[PDB]
């Protein structure tokens, strides 16, 4: 490992295994997987209805103590039952560390609101239903806060187009300005870079 | 705490499509196949989603090429077939699926190459 | 079978009383709104689109969507009450501006390639 | 009232289409050679009801229903259909 | 049909609708609507001006990138007609003042500038022509507006017999001065007018661009509804929430419109006349701080 | 072949194989990679109508289907005739079919003639490649009979060379010597060749006699000759000959047919009679011309002031004998059904859309039924498909090749009539390399086969 | 080496113009058409074909990194020069 390879750390690997252990022997009603990467960052698996306990817990459990709600954000995977999943990223202060909570739901199952947690969820919650369409339970006003007034669909799911479905202009006859469907004078130019001959053996899944 | 209810999925209504490009589009599920330019075939491994191809004609000024479906450029990745036949019912898509083709196991033999009687033998190599 | 996590409504009913509910809502609001914005259209037309809008989606057999559904025209109607939108957005339901769209087959085959 | 074509539309493992197929391969050939001129068009169902089609002048067209039928069944009802008689 | 111009598209911004249109007279008030409606659809639109290019600004947003093309021009001279309609296949005439200037009278306005406006797109190949006359346009009129519309008409039908005439009575609409001018005074019960909305004359002249039938054909585009003058000044007044242009103006807006039911108006080419009382409030809404006018059928 | 046809900014680019085992394998024909270069040349772009000097001009889509449902209602019965080319689908094959039906027309012709004797087009297998292409991996001896596979079939040949190869296939040819890359057995060059097999003097009987695998192969370029009747005959009698000395080995399938043109199969299958003999029994006065360019009916063979219509792509030999230009969609412009020599149906889809004002043929043909007050039941291309189902079935299951064996009905059949064989050489029309590049309105239109044609004519 | 067309306007490198019936022709009324002068196929064809001893010469376009990649280009045949497929200069054996 010469100079062009990045370093790793094994001390702090071994310390995130143990904490991921332990948390998961705390909670098994709502743990069901626990992860460290090869760059030292632990990821917690849960199950939908442990949302408002385990992120309690990391916030208020003295060994823990992860009062920073870094960020909370959705990833659109269309191949899944469970369409969405919901990451939450916490940082500690008192021990100087990170930790990301996972889960899932799809189109119409609701996940609980954290605001009661973290004040800081809300306007995330918001970001996420304007954005993908999750919906959250006992949110104190859960509307649109980055799309258009009136605005149809959540851009940011896979299926939904690049340019949208409208486009904006200003009317003389009607004197304001109107949408319409959009035509492009020059259509995005679609590309395929992707190579046959794979890259990284260490990936390869089975050929089933 | 549980409806049980009991019917097929239908998420029409809220993921905010125009009316028209539900109904008239005709989704394909397939695997790609190979470049037959080169050899490698990585990129045979999974499911595709693609919507019918539109017209697409020349910009007036400058000559580009413009259209008028927003789907012209929509491509997405399943697993499964299964999954994307989920995908696309609960979407409202009426979809055509072809089956994988998948390149037969063939017998390969160098010894072949320099047969005592048979058609195999080479003449150069 | 299949046990789904309820929205608001345990069943067909309860979705229905909260889209009656919604639809007096609208149905009271819709004169503020043509006085306040100003528009040009009557309130007989602005109600007519409250139920064109509100038909759109009489074919709806599951109280999970219909109720999520609700919930964005309540979130539609918030918008206009507090006139967060403006005239553009409240004019924007009738398409004024967009040139019709003949239905026939012929008029479809003379025009372009689109079914 | 003038015929025109018939169709024969039957599959190839179904039981169902069993006496059709056993119509064919025994009287397929005999009535052939009493319509020289009659095209008498056999084509394969799959997982469909066997059925038989007639046509007649300006394109109207009337279809029967085959299933389990037997070769005297189906002979009957094309000789119905090649008469006219209802 | 010239391949370049086969239409393309879903008839929006960005489309090809196969229209090559030399609008004159678009800077004024039928202007800015029929160029409006034939960029919305993606034509290629020449604008002749005069005047100078900031009164031509509003013009520029109405079409996509390359569709609006200006270039100068002057009516008493034929190079600059016959270059503005070298390329385009119909041309619209919306060329008119309503009043007298001391280097265009009428029969400059009405009579000449049409005819050499004819004559040049004939002799350029031109497919089409559409002209705008007076609904109220005859020989022996009292008033030499409607004299010189008259005659004006004669000549145009003279040089390009295929031309499409559009008369239309007084216009009402947000830029007009039918409204706006009964508005500003702050005689009657024996006129009779017959008013006609702005963006119904326009879709009437972008309906005779699309019918082939509309050839040599003479149009008169009218409202649905005859009004008194008392009456309708009693209802311009009343909309607007307030108590109750030398001398040919006057004329023409005492005399009655005319009746011609031998011609085909706007239900021929496909248009829904829209009554005064659906957009009376949208002119007359900017002059303030429902029992509408009696109508004669 | 499977193909993937790669285009940009709405342009065709290039035309690169597609992998099918069963089908092509991995390989594609010269003409089939190159000849796309003639889909940018004398394409037909807008309604077409004869002016009064004669010429044909320019008009719009509402004028020319008007002119052409005028003449449609004006006459009826075998006045109106209709042929179809070597390149149309199936829908639009259906949609004609049924619109001619509609004023009592059944005179729906093929270029490509097949003797409709016996069993016709009645009996699926007897104008199929019963075989399949993959099918020749398992034979162990074939007999090839007026036809040149190379060029008629460049992939059947090497399916042929791969198993001459690999599983010392034994090939004989009755016909003209000409070069298939392989070492064949020369049997000779009259067609009585066929009666000697049919009889038993010929040592090549005793060959069929011992093979547990046998395969004959017949062209339709060896069925054009007017003795096609004759031809079939023999070649179905030694065939049965075969089944009934060596006995029933299973599901093999000996006899064998194959075909030219991508249209013919599907025009089979969908009732089309095959040849142009009924138009010169009954010559009519409102004709059809659906892509055909191979001109076998001049003007004439057509009375006086008779009313042409051509529906195509391309400007041929078709276009400038017609009264009304239709301009459709080609190949690669469509999602249109093509069924192979072996019976299987495949589909196409939309490349690029169609030029200018030209469109989809079965919507051409619709548009102009509804024209004419005979409107037909189908809309979109779903219901155009349930048409084709309901039909013939087997034109909506998109790679099934399977299909039932009535070998015996139609030998029993073709006894009957006992037309004679000609003094003629089987001599196929595929002679040389040179004759391979030029068969279609597309190749003719193709610079790259101009090319091509004139490199190996004369040579550098 | 620019031409003209038989309207007016003048012919590009590409070959490019509008033909008589064009519409799109009005986009340059009271304008110009740009249009290079120095025509690249012209000025390439004036250079000197260039004399080497050798079987293999190599080319970079000149200037060391400030020219194309470096490529070797084969003489054997004296029927006609070799040429870069970078810059288009021509080579050849002293024939003779
Ligand atoms: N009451 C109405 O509005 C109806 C209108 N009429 C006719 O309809 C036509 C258009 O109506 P409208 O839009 O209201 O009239 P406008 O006064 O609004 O504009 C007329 C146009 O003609 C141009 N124009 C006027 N004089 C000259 C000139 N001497 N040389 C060159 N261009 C000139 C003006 O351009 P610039 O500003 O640069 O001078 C202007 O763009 C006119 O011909 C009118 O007579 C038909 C029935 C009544
Ligand atoms: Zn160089």
């Amino acid at each position: 490992t010469r100079p062009t390879i990045r370093p790793r750390n094994d001390v702090v690997h071994k310390q995130l295994s143990a904490f991921g252990q332990y948390v998961a022997e705390i909670l098994p009603k709502y743990v069901q997987q626990v992860q460290v990467s090869c760059f030292n960052e632990l990821e917690i698996f849960i199950h939908p209805d442990g949302v408002i306990p385990v992120l309690t817990f990391l916030r208020d459990h003295t060994n823990a103590q992860f009062k920073s709600l870094a960020d909370l954000t959705a990833v659109d995977v269309p191949t899944r039952q469970n369409r969405f999943e919901i990451v939450y990223n916490l940082l500690s202060l008192r021990f100087n560390s990170r930790i990301r909570v996972k889960t899932y739901t799809d189109e119409l199952t609701p996940i609980e609101s954290s605001v009661t947690v973290y004040k800081a969820a809300n306007w995330y919650e918001r970001e996420i239903w304007d954005m993908f369409g999750v919906f959250f339970a006992n949110h104190p006003d859960l509307r649109r806060i980055l799309t258009d007034y009136g605005f149809e669909g959540h851009p940011f799911r896979k299926d939904f187009p690049l340019s949208g479905y409208v486009e904006l202009r200003y009317d003389d006859e009607v004197k304001r300005v109107v949408a319409e469907p959009v035509e492009l004078a020059q259509e995005f130019r679609k590309f395929d870079l992707n190579s046959p001959w794979e890259a990284f053996p260490a990936y390869r899944q089975p050929p089933e | 705490q549980l409806i049980a209810v009991d019917e097929k999925l239908d998420i029409t209504t809220l993921t905010g499509v125009p009316e028209e490009h539900i109904k008239t589009r005709k989704v394909r599920i397939f695997v790609p196949a190979r470049n037959n330019m080169q050899s490698g075939v990585n990129n045979t491994k999974k499911w595709k989603m693609e919507f019918d191809t539109r017209e697409r004609w020349e910009n007036p000024l400058m000559g580009w090429s413009s259209t008028a479906d927003p789907l012209s450029n929509l491509v997405l990745t399943f697993s499964t077939k299964e999954d994307a036949v989920a995908f696309a019912e609960k979407n409202g898509w009426s979809f055509d699926v072809e089956e994988r083709k998948v390149p037969k196991p063939k017998s390969k033999s160098y010894g072949a190459n320099f047969s005592w009687n048979k058609r195999t033998r080479v003449s150069t190599k | 079978g299949t046990s789904v996590k309820p929205i608001f409504s345990r069943d067909m009913n309860e979705a229905k009383r909260r889209v009656r509910e919604l639809y007096r809502a609208w149905y009271r609001e819709v004169p503020n709104t043509v006085h306040l914005f100003q528009l040009d259209i009557s309130v007989k037309q602005g109600r007519d689109k409250v139920r064109e809008m509100f038909m759109k989606n009489a074919h709806v057999t599951d109280p999970r969507v219909v109720d999520l559904l609700v919930i964005k025209g309540k979130m539609e109607l918030e918008e206009t009450i507090n006139v967060w939108k403006q005239r553009t957005h409240i004019m924007r339901f009738f398409h004024e501006t967009e040139a019709p769209r003949p239905t026939d087959f012929l008029s479809k085959f003379y025009v372009g390639h689109d079914p | 009232l003038g015929l025109r074509e018939i169709r024969i539309h039957l599959c190839q493992r179904s039981p169902g289409s069993q006496g059709v197929r056993d119509f064919i391969e025994k009287r397929y050939v005999e009535l052939k050679k009493a319509n020289p001129d009659l095209p008498i068009l056999i084509r394969e169902c799959s997982d469909v009801q066997p059925k038989l089609w007639a046509r007649y002048a300006f394109g109207q067209e009337k279809n029967v229903s085959l299933n389990n039928f037997s070769a005297d069944q189906v002979t009957r009802t094309l000789e119905n259909v090649l008469s006219g008689k209802a | 049909l010239h391949h370049a111009l086969i239409p393309h598209g879903k008839g929006g911004r960005s489309s090809v609708s196969g229209i090559v249109a030399t609008v004159f007279g678009a800077t004024g008030f039928l202007g800015r609507y029929v160029v409006n409606h034939l960029g919305r659809m993606g034509s290629q639109v020449i604008v002749p001006y005069r005047c100078e290019p900031y009164d031509t600004m509003h013009l520029r947003p109405m079409g996509d990138l390359g569709q609006i093309i200006f270039m100068e021009w002057n009516g008493k001279d034929k190079d600059s007609i016959r270059k503005v309609v070298e390329h385009s296949n119909v041309v619209i005439n919306l060329v008119g003042r309503e009043w007298e200037t001391k280097n265009f009278d009428f029969e400059d306005v009405f009579v000449k500038i049409p005819h050499a406006i004819a004559q040049v797109s004939k002799e350029a190949g031109v497919e089409k022509l559409i002209h705008i006359s007076h609904l109220n346009a005859d020989i022996k009129s009292p008033s030499r507006y409607l004299r010189s519309k008259a005659v004006g008409e004669k000549e145009v039908r003279a040089a390009f017999p295929e031309a499409t005439i559009i008369k239309p009575s007084d216009i009402f609409g947000r830029e007009d001065r039918f409204l706006n001018y009964f508005a500003s005074m702050r005689l009657g019960k024996e006129t009779v007018k017959q008013p006609v909305y702005i963006v119904d004359v326009s879709k009437g002249i972008i309906n005779a661009i699309k019918d082939p039938d509309a050839k040599g054909k003479t149009f008169a585009f009218v409202g649905p509804n005859r009004y008194l003058l008392f009456d309708l000044v009693q209802y311009i007044f009343a909309v607007a929430y307030r108590p109750f242009t030398t001398r040919d103006k006057v004329e023409r807006v005492h005399m009655s419109d005319m009746t011609l039911p031998h011609l085909p108006g706007l239900e021929d080419l496909g248009i829904q006349a829209t009554p005064l009382e659906l957009k009376a409030i949208e002119v007359l809404r900017r002059h303030r701080t429902v029992k509408p006018a009696k109508t004669v059928n | 072949s499977n193909i993937v046809v790669s285009t940009r900014t709405g342009e065709v680019m290039r035309i690169l194989p597609r992998m099918h085992e069963d089908i092509n394998e991995e390989w594609i024909s010269d003409k089939t990679r190159f000849a796309y270069d003639g889909l940018k040349r004398q394409r037909l772009t807008q309604p077409m109508i004869r002016n009064e000097k004669g010429l044909l001009t320019y008009t719009t889509w509402e004028d020319a289907l008007s002119r052409v449902a005028g003449m449609l209602q004006s006459f009826q019965g075998n006045d109106v005739a209709a042929i179809a080319g070597g390149l149309v689908d199936a829908e639009a094959l259906v949609a004609l079919k049924d619109l001619l039906n509609r004023v009592d027309s059944d005179s729906l012709c093929t270029e490509e003639v097949f003797p409709t004797a016996g069993a016709g087009t009645d009996l699926r297998s007897n104008y199929l490649l019963n075989t399949t292409i993959a099918g020749v991996e398992e034979a162990d001896v074939i007999l090839l009979v007026g036809t040149n596979p190379r060029f008629e079939a460049p992939l059947f040949n090497a399916r042929i060379r791969k198993s001459w190869l690999h599983n010392d296939l034994k090939v004989a040819l009755i016909g003209s010597p000409v070069d298939l890359t392989y070492r064949y057995d020369h049997l000779g060059d009259s067609p009585k060749i066929l009666q000697d097999i049919a009889s038993g003097n010929h040592p090549f009987s005793q060959i069929l006699k011992e093979a547990k695998k046998p395969m004959v192969v017949l062209g339709s370029s060896a069925l054009q000759r007017s003795d096609g009747t004759a031809i079939l005959a023999a070649v179905s009698n030694i065939a049965q000959n075969i089944r009934l000395s060596s006995g029933v080995t299973g599901d093999w399938k000996v006899m064998n047919i194959l075909h030219r043109i991508a249209s013919q199969v599907a025009a089979l299958d969908l009732g089309y009679k095959p040849g142009v003999e009924a138009i010169r029994k009954n010559p009519p006065k409102v004709l059809f011309l659906l892509g055909a360019d191979g001109g076998c009916i001049t003007r004439q063979d057509l009375p006086k002031d008779c009313f042409i219509i051509y529906q195509g792509h391309h400007g041929d030999v078709g276009a400038p004998m017609a009264d009304v230009i239709l301009p459709g969609a080609a190949y690669t412009e469509k999602s249109a059904t093509y069924v192979n020599t072996e019976g299987r149906a495949q589909q196409t889809k939309v490349a690029v859309t169609p030029p200018g004002l030209a469109r989809e043929d079965w919507k051409i043909i619709r548009a102009l039924s509804e024209i004419a007050g005979m409107t037909l039941p189908y809309d979109t291309l779903d219901q155009v498909r349930s048409r084709l189902e309901e039909v013939s079935p087997n034109l909506v299951r998109y790679d099934d090749v399977e299909g039932a064996n009535y070998f015996q009905q139609a030998n029993e059949l073709s006894k009957l009539v006992n037309q004679q064989l000609l003094a003629d050489p089987l001599v196929p029309p595929q002679l040389t390399i040179k004759d391979f590049y030029m068969t279609d309105s597309i190749s003719r239109a193709s610079q790259t086969m101009a090319k091509c044609v004139k490199a190996v004519t004369e040579g550098i | 080496g620019v031409r003209t067309s038989p309207t007016g306007e003048k012919v590009t490198h590409t070959g490019q113009a509008y033909d008589d019936g064009d519409y799109r022709r009005v986009r340059f009324s009271d304008r110009q058409k740009e249009v290079n002068e120095n025509f690249a196929i012209d000025l390439i064809a004036e250079q000197p074909v260039s004399e080497v001893g050798s079987r293999v010469i190599s080319c970079d376009g000149g200037g060391g990194a400030l020219g194309h990649p470096r490529v070797y280009i084969n003489l054997d045949k004296e029927t006609k020069t070799g040429t870069c497929g970078y810059c288009g200069l021509q080579f050849r054996q002293p024939h003779h």
